[PDB]
């Protein structure tokens, strides 16, 4: 009822979830990519896959 | 599979017979006992009747709503205390038991929509029809909205799978693998809202805090499960599409478990406190969920069982102190250790299995999906290691602060504690310790 | 074939049963260098060392069969991933070696 | 160790004198499950 | 009214006070009371979990240990690979030659 | 058929009218029909103990004069150029026959008409306006083969069929706004096929036919009114209203079967897009019906207690009761139906 | 067998054996719809349920009856439908060629490597 | 001990649908009986064949 | 949340339902007016 879109409460509201959303979000698709591109490559012997039984 | 259902169907006059609340519950009770028999599945679908089957997924959901659906009688003793239309309370609870038990032993994809959102309805009336506040109404249409607004397209993602497929069965469906962008969405973010999803939870604190003590169980109970369950049947043919976009999925709910546990020590109402404890673990849930590996699955099966019993618990325990402080603040409630002693053994073993105490089945779980989790990404280990640590900082201050301090002073002479109230919480926290013992047959359904 | 459900069915079973031999033929092979580790210590490294080389060899072979599938891993990705393995050899040789 | 040519009865397959007798008397055995599965797997495909 | 030193001491079999099952009639508060335990604890609990503990090996887990032993057993003996990597023997596959593949895009 | 047996001649006439209509293999027998069916209507509309009611009789004539008017306009100019009744690649002149047909039943751009002449008219007129009367019109509709034109109206129908009944709390303008979306659907299920439309047709005519008797033998008009009605078994009153979620087309009743045929075509014809529009915005349609179910839902009210009494008609409720039993568990004879295979 | 003839596939052989619940679902269906309508009528005019049996045994009969003629139509509709379907294959036998049933052995579709 | 009376006398209905139940899919299996004994993994062995089926 | 959400979305969907209020109370010419104007685009293009 007493909420508005005053630029402070877009401010706090961005900051609060939206960023560490969007941060980690990247974090996670950055590190996959790279991992994931060494098993694509062949570059992993199976003797050094790391978690086999996960 | 029949067995259940003719038994539930003839059961139904019951709730016209007057003086016959009480010789419900123990038709309900004896048939989860005969349903306990039966346990011979496996991972493929078994007891075929006409449509109607059972695998070692569908039984523990089955059983589980069989074992909660009777606690829902016992608790609301209330309503026949007052006869409250009491015989109309009945009907709606042997229907909405109904329509799960078909929802869960459904073989094929269309029916398990049929009667996914179909349950909602007898649902709906749980609330308006047996809830205190005013505020039913706006909670009751969250619930109603929420859902219809993110199943109806789904629908359209059901028969545009026939036209390919040609068959709704779920074994005849996993042959494939889609890659259709928006078919993922149509399939995926109809289970994410009744997760929920920490973004899409808004209907969820509204729902729960609002409805009645049995309307909480079933919400907190069944309903959270059946976009699990969900979950579970349609990511084996969306395997492709769900690599692209999971990292957005578990992103939000691993950074939204953290978020909402902070909201949990800023709550002052039990109930909302509760319900928000619901998304925390829920965030875990689908987070295992969408790593697909092997423990992530048979993990988040597990806690899904488990925490529907807590959960569902927990709501019992709010209730007994509602009814008599006659506030849900936490302002009120206060040092209840003193009022009811008794009482607060149970507030504790409910209160230590949400935070993943041992020897629960809830940390059989919780263990498997922090190794999905943790498999799947070693950046998880930051927030992972903070909802861990937040989902018990709440945990306590929802136990301490409620029980441990000095009593209300304005509080007014009430009744203690019943043996009823003490039996529904055995019921509840008892089997899940115990089911950890045969977790043999409620883990591996893969 | 690629219509008929039977059989697929009937092969997704036997692919399943025999996951769990080989799941448990690996942990077999656990216990027997758990029980030397406390039967022979404290010079337990000789003797050990021969069994975990049985059993590190056995975990690479669990792992090329049904490593990396996760959950719904079925007879028909299991042998999918057989068949993409053995192109992949003859074209950049083992893996580990990167491409070409 | 089975005879040369025996076909034992699924209860004969398990050891415990109690657990015979759930598996005999209380349970469907799995050949049944399994059999009836392939025959409705075998109509729901006709479907498609 | 005016309770005295034995109406304290002399409980009253008049008034009674419920198990939380019914506040009007005490026959029956106490009839649902004992009907309720009876299937909630001594068939659900005590008979429910007996039979789990003694029901039958349906997910063929202790059968397998038992192949986990033999298979190894014959197979240690046999100079075979203790678990196959091979789901079926590369010999028997027909790989698809490379010219058939024409850039199919090859995963590991 | 209500007062005298003149009333029972205009029901037939209304029922001839419309099938010389629909039986006509040609465009201007088929407007001969629209002639006859019109003053049908008329008298069976007017009666000048309401000043609202001439009003009404008004509205309708002048629009579907106009109607009638351009309809025949285009027919001539359409076979003009063509020499047939049919035209071999639709083109303008055949979107003009269209526009009228639209107007002649209220579709979305044209719709405006048909809420506001539904101030003065009992409910029984209503049904026959609702339902009959949009039958010859959406049944000609079928013959033109113009689809963008048929689709705009579509969705303008749904979402101006939804958005303008929120603000209502006349049940009989309510209801209109809400035919104006299952005409939509209509619409909708008319691009594809037929038979899907006349199955899904007489499904809405049966659940409009049900809700039309609960508020004409209640002679309920406001939403007021319904908190106020009195009931003896609030049970009784509680299963009443769960006709609306039938209306709202909710699976676990009988009215939604009729959406869900209308679905598993749609899909199969690739119209993905057209159902998102749709089924999105049948839920704020689905949104006014519950709170007419404010009414039910909760069951405690504050009403007045000047009646303790109930007076009803018997055969009107007899038949209204009978068939509300099938509107609730109307499903499970899905089986028997054979006309969607 | 190896061979996919469309014509083949629709053409039934009598092996499959109707459920038990098939020959006798549609009228015992309407035969409870019609005795619960009537349960309703004295229902919603206040009367005892189950006074007026002769109202409950006619819903009861006339749903029986009603459903066992709309029962015996449906499977003269579904003979027909396949009968259409199996003579416009046997017309255009070019539209729905034989095809050759592909095995495992000789195709190569991707995985999914979840890791 | 039990404290049932005879309102638990209706209960005999509720077990009425159990049976009648248990009657249905029971009948189901024994509509279930074309890939009985035949399968590859539990089918009898091509000649001498028990009389009685399996199940 | 809610701002996308629901409160928000409720108070636009009222306020447009204010507004076809408006253009329904309107006289019976206007709309039929509307539906000429249609009709001479139609012929309009006719001639084109
Ligand atoms: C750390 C913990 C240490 C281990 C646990 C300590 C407690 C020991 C209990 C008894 C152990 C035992 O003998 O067998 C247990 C018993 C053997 O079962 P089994 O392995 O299937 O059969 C073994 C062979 O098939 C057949 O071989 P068998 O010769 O062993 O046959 C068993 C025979 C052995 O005879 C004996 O039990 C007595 C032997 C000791 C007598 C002392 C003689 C010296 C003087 O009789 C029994 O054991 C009957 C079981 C009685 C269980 C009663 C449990 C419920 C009441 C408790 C509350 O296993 C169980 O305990 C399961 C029963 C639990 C059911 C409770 C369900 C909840 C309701
Ligand atoms: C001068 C008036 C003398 C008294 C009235 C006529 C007496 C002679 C009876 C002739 C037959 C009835 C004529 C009549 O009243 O009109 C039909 C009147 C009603 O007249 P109406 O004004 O409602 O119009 C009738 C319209 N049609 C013809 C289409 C039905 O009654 C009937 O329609 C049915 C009953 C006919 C028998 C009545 C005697
Ligand atoms: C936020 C508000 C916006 C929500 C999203 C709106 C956009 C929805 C997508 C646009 C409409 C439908 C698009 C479509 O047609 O998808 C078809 C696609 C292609 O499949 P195919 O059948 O092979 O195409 C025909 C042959 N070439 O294959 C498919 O996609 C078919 C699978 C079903 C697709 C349903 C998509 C609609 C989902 C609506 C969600 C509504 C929001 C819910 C919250
Ligand atoms: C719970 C009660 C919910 C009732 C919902 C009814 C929907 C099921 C239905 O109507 O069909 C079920 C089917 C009956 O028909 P069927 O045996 O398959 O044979 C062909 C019939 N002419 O029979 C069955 O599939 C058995 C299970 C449902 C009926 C018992
Ligand atoms: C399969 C197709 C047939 C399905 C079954 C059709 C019949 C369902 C309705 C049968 C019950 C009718 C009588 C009844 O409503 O139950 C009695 C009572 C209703 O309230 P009350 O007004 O006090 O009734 C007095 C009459 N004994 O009972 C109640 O309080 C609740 C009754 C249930 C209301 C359901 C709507
Ligand atoms: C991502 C964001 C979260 C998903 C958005 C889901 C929208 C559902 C919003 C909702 O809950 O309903 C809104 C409204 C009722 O809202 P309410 O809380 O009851 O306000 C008091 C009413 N007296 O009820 C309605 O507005 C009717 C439902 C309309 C929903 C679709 C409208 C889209 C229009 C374009």
């Amino acid at each position: 009822e007493h909420f508005k879109p005053t630029g402070k409460s877009f401010r706090t509201g961005l900051f609060a979830v939206v960023l560490p959303i969007a941060l980690y979000a990247w974090a996670l698709k950055a590190e996959r990519d790279g991992r994931e591109e060494k098993y694509r490559t062949g570059q992993v012997a199976y003797k050094d896959r790391q978690f086999k039984f996960i | 599979m029949l067995k259940i259902i003719f038994f539930l169907l003839f059961l139904i006059p019951f709730c016209f017979i007057n003086n016959m609340y009480w010789m419900v519950q123990i038709m309900m009770f004896f048939i989860s006992f005969i349903f306990l028999l039966m346990n011979n599945f496996m991972n493929y679908w078994s007891e075929i009747s006409y449509f109607l089957g059972c695998d070692m997924l569908s039984y523990g959901l089955i059983l589980l709503s069989l074992w909660i659906c009777s606690l829902m009688l016992l608790a609301s003793e209330m309503i026949n205390k007052h006869n409250n239309y009491k015989n109309l309370f009945l009907l709606n609870i042997i229907i909405l038991l109904l329509l799960l038990i078909l929802t869960f032993s459904s073989m094929s994809l269309f029916m398990f929509y049929l009667f996914f959102e179909s349950s909602l309805i007898p649902t709906l009336f749980l609330i308006l029809g047996w809830g205190y506040q005013p505020e039913r109404l706006q909670a009751g249409l969250y619930l109603l909205f929420y859902t219809l607004l993110v199943s109806l397209p789904m629908l359209i993602g059901i028969f545009y799978l026939m036209n390919k497929i040609g068959s709704m069965n779920f074994y005849l469906m996993n042959n494939f693998m889609f890659n259709y962008d928006l078919l993922y969405f149509c399939l995926l973010c109809a289970f994410l809202v009744k997760m929920p999803m920490f973004l899409v939870h808004l209907w969820l604190p509204k729902a729960h805090v609002e409805a009645p003590v049995s309307g909480s169980m079933i919400l907190a109970g069944i309903m959270l499960k059946l976009g699990g369950y969900g979950m579970l049947r349609v990511i084996s043919f969306l395997q492709l599409m769900n690599l692209k976009y999971s990292f957005v999925w578990i992103s939000i709910s691993l950074v939204g478990g953290v978020l909402v546990s902070l909201v949990c020590l800023r709550q002052t109402d039990l109930k909302a406190l509760i319900a928000y404890s619901s998304v925390a673990h829920m965030g875990i849930v689908l987070s295992g969920l969408l790593t697909m590996t092997y423990w992530g699955l048979c993990g988040s099966y597990t806690l899904m069982i488990a925490h529907g019993l807590c959960s569902s618990g927990l709501f019992c325990l709010a209730n007994v102190s509602y009814e008599r402080l006659g506030s849900r603040s936490m302002l009120i409630n206060k040092g209840l250790l003193n009022f009811m002693p008794s009482m607060t053994l149970w507030w504790f073993l409910l209160s230590s299995a949400n935070m993943a105490a041992p020897p629960t089945l809830n940390l059989l779980g919780e263990i498997y999906l922090l190794n999905s989790i943790v498999s799947w990404s070693w950046i998880s280990m930051i927030l992972l290691s903070f909802l861990s640590f937040f989902s018990a900082a709440y945990t306590l201050y929802l136990y301490s602060f409620s029980q441990h301090g000095k009593l209300f002073s304005g509080v007014y002479s009430f009744s203690s504690g019943k043996i009823r109230e003490y039996l529904l919480m055995l019921l509840h926290w008892l089997p899940l310790n115990l089911l950890i013992l045969k977790s043999e047959s409620f883990m591996l359904w893969l | 074939y690629t219509d008929d459900a039977v059989c697929r069915f009937e092969a997704d079973q036997q692919f399943r049963r025999d996951r769990m031999v080989d799941n448990e033929i690996v942990n077999i092979l656990r216990q027997r260098f758990e029980d030397c580790t406390l039967y022979e210590a404290p010079d337990h490294m000789v003797k050990c060392r021969p069994l975990m080389d049985q059993y590190e060899k056995a975990t690479e072979n669990w792992f090329i069969k049904y490593g990396d599938l996760g959950g719904y891993a079925n007879a028909k990705t299991a042998y999918m991933k057989q068949k993409h393995r053995l192109i992949w050899e003859r074209r950049h040789g083992p893996v580990g070696s990167g491409m070409k | 160790e089975i005879p040369e040519g025996y076909e034992p009865k699924h209860w004969e397959y398990e050891k415990h004198p109690i657990s015979r007798f759930i598996s005999r008397y209380i349970l469907n055995s799995d050949q049944q499950n399994y059999e009836k599965s392939l025959h409705y797997l075998y109509e729901e495909n006709e479907k498609a | 009214t005016s309770l005295t030193t034995e109406d304290f001491a002399n409980p009253s079999p008049k008034n009674w006070q419920s198990y939380g099952f019914d506040y009007k009639d005490q026959v029956e508060d106490r009839k649902a009371t004992k009907s309720t335990f009876f299937v909630t604890v001594t068939l659900c609990l005590v008979w429910g979990s007996f039979y789990w503990a003694y029901l039958p090996d349906t997910q063929f887990r202790n059968w397998a240990q038992r192949e986990g032993f033999l298979e190894l057993r014959r197979r240690e003996l046999a100079g075979v690979d203790l678990v196959s990597p091979n789901y079926v023997d590369p010999a028997s596959i027909t790989l698809p030659s490379d010219e058939d593949l024409g850039d199919t895009e090859i995963i590991i | 058929m209500f007062n005298n047996s003149s009333k029972i001649l205009f029901i037939t006439i209304m029922i001839i009218g419309t099938l010389i209509t629909v039986t006509s293999n040609s465009w201007l027998g088929a407007w001969m029909g629209l002639e006859i069916n019109l003053l049908s209507f008329i008298p069976l509309l007017s009666d000048n103990n309401n000043l609202m009611s001439t009003e009404a009789s008004l509205k309708y004539f002048l629009t579907q004069v106009l109607a009638s008017t351009v309809l025949l306009f285009s027919s001539i100019l359409l076979m003009l150029k063509n020499n047939m009744n049919n035209e071999i690649n639709e083109s303008f002149t055949s979107m003009i026959i269209m526009s009228a047909l639209l107007l002649k039943s209220g579709a979305a751009p044209f719709h405006f008409w048909f809420p506001n002449m539904m101030e003065g008219l009992t409910w029984m007129n209503a049904l026959m306006l609702m339902t009959w009367q949009k039958i010859a019109p959406l049944m000609l509709i079928s013959y033109l083969n113009i689809k963008y034109l048929l689709l705009i109206s579509v969705i303008l129908s749904v979402i101006i069929g939804a958005i303008g009944g929120l603000n209502q709390t006349s049940l009989r303008k309510l209801m209109a706004f809400s035919s104006i979306n299952h005409l939509g659907w209509m619409l909708s299920s008319l691009m594809i096929s037929e038979s899907i439309w006349l199955i899904y047709f007489f499904f809405y005519s049966f659940l409009s036919f049900v809700l039309t008797f609960m508020f004409n033998i209640f002679k309920l008009f406001h939403l007021n009114q319904l908190f106020s009605w009195f009931v003896n078994s609030k049970i009784l009153k509680f299963t009443l209203f769960m006709n609306f979620l039938s209306l709202g087309g909710l699976p676990p009743f009988l009215g939604f079967l009729p959406k869900w045929l209308v679905i598993q075509q749609l899909t199969l014809c690739n119209q993905y897009f057209m159902l998102t529009l749709m089924m999105m915005s049948t839920l704020i349609t689905l949104f006014f019906y519950l709170r007419i179910c404010y009414s039910a839902f909760m069951m405690n009210y504050f009403e007045n207690n000047w009646i303790m009494k109930m007076n009803m008609n018997s055969i009107n409720y007899n038949m209204y009761m009978i068939m509300t039993f099938f509107s609730i568990f109307g499903l499970f004879l899905i089986s028997l139906f054979y006309f969607m295979f | 067998s190896a061979v996919n003839d469309p014509l083949e596939l629709l053409t039934n052989k009598g092996t499959h054996e109707p459920s038990f619940l098939s020959p006798i679902w549609n009228p015992i269906a309407c035969g409870v719809a019609g005795v619960g309508a009537a349960i309703f009528i004295n229902w919603g005019f206040r009367k005892p349920v189950f006074s007026g049996i002769q109202k409950h045994i006619a819903f009861g009969a006339i749903g029986v009856g009603a459903g066992a003629y709309f029962d015996q139509k449906r499977n003269e509709y579904l003979a027909k439908r396949d009968a259409v379907l199996r003579h416009y294959i046997e017309l255009h036998p070019d539209d729905f060629p034989v095809k050759e049933r592909k095995t495992y052995g000789q195709v190569l579709e991707s995985w999914v490597p979840v890791r | 001990v039990l404290g049932l009376d005879k309102r638990a006398l209706w209960g005999a209905l509720p077990l009425l649908g159990f049976a009648i139940g248990h009657f249905l899919d029971k009948k189901e299996t024994e509509r279930m009986t074309m890939f009985r004994d035949k399968s590859a993994l539990y089918g009898r062995p091509a000649g001498s064949e028990g009389k009685a089926p399996s199940w | 949340s809610e701002y996308f959400g629901g409160q928000h979305l409720y108070q636009k969907l009222s306020m447009y339902s204010k507004t076809l209020f408006l253009m329904h109370n309107n006289s019976l010419k206007i709309y039929l007016l509307l539906f000429v104007f249609w009709i001479l685009i139609l012929l309009i293009l006719l001639f084109l």
